[PDB]
């Protein structure tokens, strides 16, 4: 029930008058408070613009053209020789899979784990994968 | 309407019959409700005749003329009535032509001490009765606290001198009797700072508002954190502002410290991702080399080779994905942090201009009443407020003493006449008193009772003025003790030429330190002649007391020519200036309800004196000393109709006691 913007707590009332000097103690602790706050700030704009200094450049002379290639339905020796590596490399990730092989879309590698789960050990490779 | 607006304007609830009344008409207030009506009606109707002609007495026989059926079919029921009204001063006060003259008998001998307002209405009243009735004054002049300077045209009021709202006030039958020049007090008041500049308009609305605001929070922390008692001690307004005032000071550090605070939260959260990049970025520098060393085995090159090329491929345009995403959090990051940095909240709750205009309406409030905040009860300090009158506020053109001179007509008054002592027994009163020319003569009065009205002030004085004997017991002077008596002082400026804004009634000087706030802070135009009273109040008007006349005015001129120009204000023609805390028949202006103090303490001020037996195992006495005067009467202390009416009051008990009900 206090005016809007009074604020006057029971809590705030009586540790500012708890005391002959309570008031200026209290007002100086959030003085001082505001203070380390404020050098807090300076710290951290300055440990930013130096890791963006660092930033410069981007990562543009690093990032690869975007091909695209017809997903294509057949399995040439070279594509199921990826895709064994690829198993042996990333798992069970059907995704990256996909995207090293080039022209296979994710259910195609699905099928191609259970097709050639027998004639590729498929289930040694993971296996294999699973060590490191 | 009519007889209903009867009984507001004689402060009385229509439909209802008081305490007061109960007491004189036990049987119709126990009775059924259709009486208590028609006695409602009667009394209603009694104070209209009485109110649309104030100038004439309101006999009971003109009374009853003018009821109709059925209500004057019971005539000893409105007999009592009438008589009623007519004791407790109801009807027939104050300055009225009187139908049958004054009976010669007289029955009774009253001394009244004091010829202000209230022992002046007092004693017409007493007089009206038949009683004989001599005031002993110790100035030179009636009035008292109501004193009008006059030198050639020039008229100004150096105590009293504004009429509250004339609605339920009794004043306005006064002003009806008398000739009052009676004007509307303008209340719009423009603040000049120190120095001499104008307060813009925006300021002084936010400040005022402020004010109000935090006059509200102090009421608050007195009834909802019951925050009345500090240090074993009881808690003044003073105090309650302090720290409603470092509360709101210690809430803008707060919002700066939780604002901030938002501000490091997201300052880190930007660190925690800018070394997220800086390491992903040197993660995919080193792929990039990978594959760019891996794809220039030039073809054909057998299928590891190949898987090489295709996997760094691969995990290098992931590694970019996942360093895209990272960059477009930072961009949602340096948002947040340039909004906040753009939002800063208040920087100081008060600055330094606001807190000083902000002092100026504290210094406003002393004036009110009459003495600095640090010495007003915070539960109390307003508890006369819901018994103000209503309409505009007014002054008196002639200068108000035309009311107590008024009242003075056909009264035995002995000026010059200063009581030493009040003397009352169980077989009556003596009043010692002597000339204030030559202390020497000293005078005996004899009576059956005494009405003291002397000041609070008076009463106050250690050591004492005017003895008792016997002492006043000690629920009386303990009363008097805790009871605040205040102090306010007026320069009055008679010049030969206006040069302030005519139409303005007020304006302020905001002072520069809160210490002297109250120092010649509000200017009054409210004459015919060109006159500006000044206000000294607060902590100020007892330390200007001590100043010389021509630095009070030298200052005053100094504050004026800094708002007007230095070569509009010529020097005043006559000045005068009030110091009523020096005045020994006054040591203050008002009363005002201290702090350890209440409402009761006022009841208990007018309670009256019963000696005890001459003889031992003799009956009980009757009461010998009475009290009026603007601090007994609890619902509108510090005022001239306050005293007036306790005139009233006391006149009807004295009556009561020594002539019969
Ligand atoms: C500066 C100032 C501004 C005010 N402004 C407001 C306002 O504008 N409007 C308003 O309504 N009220 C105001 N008041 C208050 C108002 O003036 C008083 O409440 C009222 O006039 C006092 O009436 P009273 O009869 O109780 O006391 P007083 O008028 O003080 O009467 C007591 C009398 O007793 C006399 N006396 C004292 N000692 C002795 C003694 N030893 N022997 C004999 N006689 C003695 C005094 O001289 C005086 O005449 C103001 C008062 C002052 C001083
Ligand atoms: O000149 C003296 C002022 C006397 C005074 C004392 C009171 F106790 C009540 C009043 F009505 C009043 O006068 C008008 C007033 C009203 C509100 C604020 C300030 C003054």
């Amino acid at each position: 029930k206090p005016p809007k913007g009074m604020f006057l707590s029971q809590e705030d009332v009586e540790a500012v008058s708890a005391n002959a000097t309570a008031a200026t103690t209290v007002l100086r602790q959030l003085d001082m408070e505001l203070v380390s706050v404020k050098r807090q700030i300076q710290n951290i704009k300055q440990t930013n613009s130096a890791l963006k200094e660092k930033l410069d450049g981007g990562i543009e002379p690093y990032r690869l053209p975007e091909v695209i290639q017809k997903c294509n339905a057949r399995w040439t020796t070279e594509e199921q020789l990826l895709a064994v590596q690829a198993i042996r490399k990333y798992g069970r990730d059907f995704q990256a899979i996909s995207d090293v092989i080039g022209n296979k879309s994710v259910v195609q590698v699905k099928n191609f784990f259970v097709n050639y789960r027998r004639r590729f050990n498929i289930d040694e490779v993971l296996q294999e994968w699973e060590a490191e | 309407s009519g007889v209903e607006g009867a009984a507001f304007q004689s402060r009385l609830p229509h439909d209802r019959m008081t305490s007061q009344e109960a007491a004189c008409f036990p049987d119709i207030i126990s009775g059924p409700q259709q009486t208590q009506k028609v006695f409602l009606f009667i009394r209603n109707r009694t104070l209209q005749l009485w109110l649309d002609n104030p100038k004439i007495q309101l006999t009971f026989e003109a009374t009853l003329q003018q009821l109709e059926a059925p209500y004057n079919s019971d005539t000893v029921l409105v007999h009592r009535v009438h008589s009623y009204l007519e004791r407790h001063g109801l009807i027939n006060f104050g300055i009225y032509k009187r139908i049958k003259p004054l009976p010669t008998k007289k029955t009774g001998k009253v001394i009244i001490i004091g010829s202000g307002v209230s022992g002046l209405a007092a004693a017409r009243q007493l007089q009206s009765f038949g009683m004989d009735v001599t005031l002993l004054e110790a100035r030179d002049r009636v009035g008292g606290r109501v004193a009008t300077f006059r030198k050639g045209n020039y008229v100004a009021d150096l105590g009293a001198m504004v009429v509250t709202g004339l609605g339920g006030n009794p004043m306005a039958v006064v002003s009806k009797q008398v000739n009052m020049e009676l004007a509307k007090i303008k209340q719009k008041c423009p603040l000049y700072e120190a120095n001499g500049q104008a307060v813009p308009k925006e300021k002084d609305e936010m400040v005022e508002q402020e004010f109000n605001r935090l006059l509200e929070a102090t009421s608050y922390l007195s009834h909802q954190l019951d925050f009345n008692v500090l240090n074993n001690k009881p808690v003044s307004l003073g105090q309650a502002l302090e720290v409603v005032i470092q509360l709101q000071e210690k809430h803008v550090k707060d919002e700066q410290i939780e604002h901030w605070k938002k501000i490091v939260k997201t300052q880190e959260e930007l660190k925690e991702l800018l070394n997220k990049m800086v390491n992903l970025k040197e993660k995919i520098k080193e792929l990039h080399q990978q594959y760019k060393e891996a794809s220039e085995v030039k073809p054909p090159r057998d299928i590891t080779a190949e898987f090489l090329v295709k996997s760094k491929h691969r995990d290098l345009t992931a590694l970019c994905k996942e360093y895209d995403e990272l960059a477009e959090t930072q961009g949602k990051l340096e948002e947040k942090l340039q909004e906040l940095e753009a939002n800063p909240p208040s920087d100081v709750y008060l600055s330094s201009r606001d807190r000083q205009i902000l002092d100026w309406h504290f210094a406003n409030l002393e004036f009110a009443n009459a003495t600095p905040l640090s010495t007003l009860s915070l539960k109390h300090w307003d508890q006369d407020d819901d018994f103000e009158f209503t309409g505009s506020h007014l002054t008196v053109r002639n200068g108000y003493s035309c009311v107590p001179v008024a009242l003075a007509e056909g009264l035995d008054i002995k000026l010059n006449t200063a009581v030493r002592q009040v003397r009352y027994t169980a077989s009556g009163c003596e009043v010692i008193a002597v000339n204030t020319r030559s202390t020497s003569q000293t005078f005996i009065y004899k009576c059956d009772a005494v009405l003291c009205t002397l000041p609070l002030g008076v009463l106050k004085q250690q050591p004492p003025a005017v003895q008792f004997v016997p002492p006043l017991p000690e629920w009386k002077t303990s009363a008097v003790q805790r009871m605040g008596f205040g102090n306010l002082n007026k320069v009055v400026l008679c010049f030969d030429r206006v040069f302030w804004d005519p139409s303005v009634n007020l304006f302020g000087h905001v002072g520069s330190t809160t210490a002297s706030r109250g120092e010649l802070f509000l200017f009054w135009n409210l004459y015919k002649a060109p006159i500006l009273l000044a206000l000294v109040a607060g902590e100020a008007a007892g330390i200007m007391e001590n100043i010389s006349d021509d630095v009070i005015v030298g200052r005053c001129l100094a504050i004026l020519k800094g708002i007007f120009g230095s070569s509009a204000v010529p020097q005043p023609k006559e000045t005068v200036v009030s110091r009523w805390r020096a005045d020994p028949w006054a040591r203050g202006s008002y009363s005002y309800v201290a702090a350890g103090s209440s409402g009761n303490d006022y009841d208990l001020m007018a309670q009256p004196i019963t000696p005890g037996p001459s003889i031992p195992g003799a009956p009980q006495p009757i009461p010998r000393l009475f009290f009026a005067g603007e601090h007994t009467i609890r619902n509108y202390p510090a005022t001239v109709h306050g005293a007036l009416l306790s005139g009233l009051r006391e006149a009807g008990r004295i009556a009561d006691q020594f002539l019969g009900a």
